């Protein structure tokens, strides 16, 4: 992501190393559950590759970012390491839910698809909205 | 004099029994009309002087002026209010009682034209969106019904029996209920 | 004190006048009515019992009767007497009304004061007008018309007992609205004993209006909530908050 700047393309789909980037995300789609990415050490490194390709791409790939979101933060309330106090755990416990909700589908790009995760696993594009990546942002501004 | 107040009543029956008149205009004026009497009611004196339709008699002056349509949506809005007023009047008890007994005399000259099924279907209308409350003349109309909408063998006939299950399907009042229930359960 | 303030302000915001306020079948007029059942019909039974024994046990042999109207009245009974009976028994119970202010509970207390408060909120002259009547069209009069339903009495009395607490219920309505009678021409004759009991009603709203309960039941207020849930994100985080509760229980 840092070597895209050499040869720049606005779209990012057109890029030359965009089946580069999609390949691999789907690699931190898989390894995202337990977490087996250590989310106790490279968190913002990890919200900043999220805030960057929300709402890009295929419906599967869009659906796998916010599969990947959940499970970020689901492994990071059930991380042991962090020992967090309760009126956090509640809140990211009520973050959670509000991830879940079918207003945040329509921020990730997903509206017309119920579950994220049968179209994340079966395996023209909407336009994106800035705003909405502001909202994001602050959510997850709120969470951190 | 109680005499004026006699007369005010045969009056509220003239209103009554022109509530379901074919001519739409008439309609509107006698519903326009009930304002003059709750003035008169009002300035003879509170809410107990009138027989307790006042406010009824409000939400019939609040619909008199809003619109002027099809006379289908007018006796649909005549159905609602006339359930809608919940208190025995010795004007309304005449009004549904000499309504009711013209109604036998004109369903049984429609037994034995449209024009006539149209003003047939706005007494019915008429008389089931009265409460008729009883606290019985009311459960003869009743059976007369349920034995009215087989209506087995009638050269009109369908319009009868789709009209009733409109009429009694939709038309009728909530406290009126339990009578039409245990009239079916032993038929 | 902050949720009756909030549905009496808007009652008093949405009434047109005093003379149409808290009679009618309101929401707030309803919660009214369940504040007063809830915090007083300990109170109301309490004062009410002891005074209907009197009326219906060691009153109630001689064929004494209350029926003050010319057109119903019996041949063989007198108007005189019938009002000269219903004037001395009223007396009795509004004297009675008036002395049980020390025995009014403090909670409902409370909520009549927050009453006060509000009604002189847009009606600072007078407002203890609106409060008393209150007090009696909606608490003490249905409970004097039907003792029976209203739990007091153990089975429903006479008949004669029965118009005579009717005519109870009408005359103290004119005692507390301070209003005399202007409708019926043969409830006239009590407009003097109504017109000297004005002040004395009025001596006592004025000492309510100055100056504890177990918790919820099994009430699913889920139910409530989600058969009207489609409309209230409409009207207008509140609304996002209220989404997230939803999700996070399962709906049954």
């Amino acid at each position: 992501i840092d070597k895209t700047c050499l040869s720049p393309t606005p779209t990012l789909e057109q890029h030359l190393m965009w089946d580069d980037i999609a390949i691999l995300a789907r690699y931190m789609l898989m390894l995202s559950f337990n977490n087996s990415l250590d989310v106790a050490a490279h968190l913002p490194y990890l919200f900043h590759v999220v805030t960057f390709l929300v709402a890009t791409g295929p419906l599967s790939l869009r659906a796998s970012t916010h599969g990947l979101v959940i499970n970020i933060i689901h492994s990071l309330c059930t991380c042991s390491q962090l020992h967090f106090s309760e009126e956090t755990k509640q809140v990211l416990r009520l973050s959670l839910t509000e991830f879940s909700l079918p207003k945040f589908y329509l921020l990730f790009g997903i509206s017309k698809v119920k579950s994220a995760a049968v179209i994340a696993f079966r395996s023209e594009r909407e336009t994106f909205a800035l705003t909405s990546l502001e909202t994001v942002t602050e959510a997850l501004l709120e969470i951190m | 004099p109680p005499i004026c107040r006699q007369a005010q009543t045969k009056l509220e029956v003239a209103l009554y029994m022109f509530l379901w008149n074919p001519d739409t205009e008439a309609v509107l004026v006698a519903m326009s009309c009930f304002r003059h009497l709750c003035e008169e009611a009002d300035i003879r004196c509170s809410v107990h002087n009138l027989l307790p339709n006042y406010n009824t008699f409000m939400e019939f002056a609040s619909v008199s002026n809003m619109m002027s349509t099809g006379r289908a949506a007018l006796q649909k809005r005549v159905m609602a209010l006339l359930r809608r007023i919940e208190h025995p009047t010795a004007g309304n008890t005449e009004a549904w009682e000499d309504t009711h007994a013209k109604w036998e005399q004109a369903t049984k000259l429609i037994l034995n034209d449209t024009d006539s099924l149209q003003e047939w279907i706005n007494m019915t209308g008429f008389l089931c969106a009265l409460g008729g409350v009883c606290l019985t003349p009311v459960s003869k109309f009743m059976d007369r019904l349920l034995s009215l909408m087989v209506c087995n063998h009638e050269k009109v006939g369908l319009q009868i029996r789709t009209n009733v299950k409109d009429l009694v399907g939709l038309e009728l009042s909530p406290a009126l209920y339990p009578m039409l229930f245990n009239k079916l359960k032993n038929t | 004190y902050q949720l009756l303030w909030n549905m009496f302000s808007k009652e008093v915001e949405l009434a047109d006048s005093m003379q149409t306020l808290f009679r009618g079948n309101s929401l707030a007029s309803k919660i009214m009515t369940f504040c007063f059942k809830v915090y007083g019909a300990t109170y109301l039974q309490k004062l009410l019992d002891p005074l209907l024994r009197i009326v219906i046990t060691s009153s109630d042999w001689q064929h004494v009767s209350f029926e003050v109207d010319p057109t119903r009245l019996e041949p063989s009974e007198s108007l005189e007497e019938n009002q000269r009976n219903l004037l001395q028994m009223t007396e009795k119970f509004f004297h009675a009304i008036i002395s049980s202010s020390s025995e009014f509970p403090p909670q409902l207390r409370s909520v009549c004061h927050c009453l006060y408060q509000v009604v002189s909120q847009r009606f600072p002259q007078n407002s203890i007008g609106a409060v008393g009547s209150a007090m009696f069209l909606r608490f003490i009069n249905p409970a004097i018309v039907s003792p029976y339903e209203a739990g007091i009495l153990d089975k429903k009395p006479p008949p004669r007992i029965e118009r005579g607490l009717k005519l109870m219920s009408k005359i103290l309505q004119s005692i507390a609205n301070h209003v005399l009678f202007t409708k019926e021409e043969h409830m006239r004759p009590f407009n003097d004993f109504v017109k000297s009991n004005f002040d004395a009603a009025r001596r006592f709203f004025l000492d309510i209006a100055s100056d504890f309960i177990s918790d919820g039941n099994v009430l699913a207020l889920h139910r409530l909530l989600w058969n009207n849930q489609e409309k209230i994100g409409q009207y207008l985080r509140p609304f996002d908050k209220m989404a997230t509760l939803l999700a996070y229980l399962g709906p049954p």
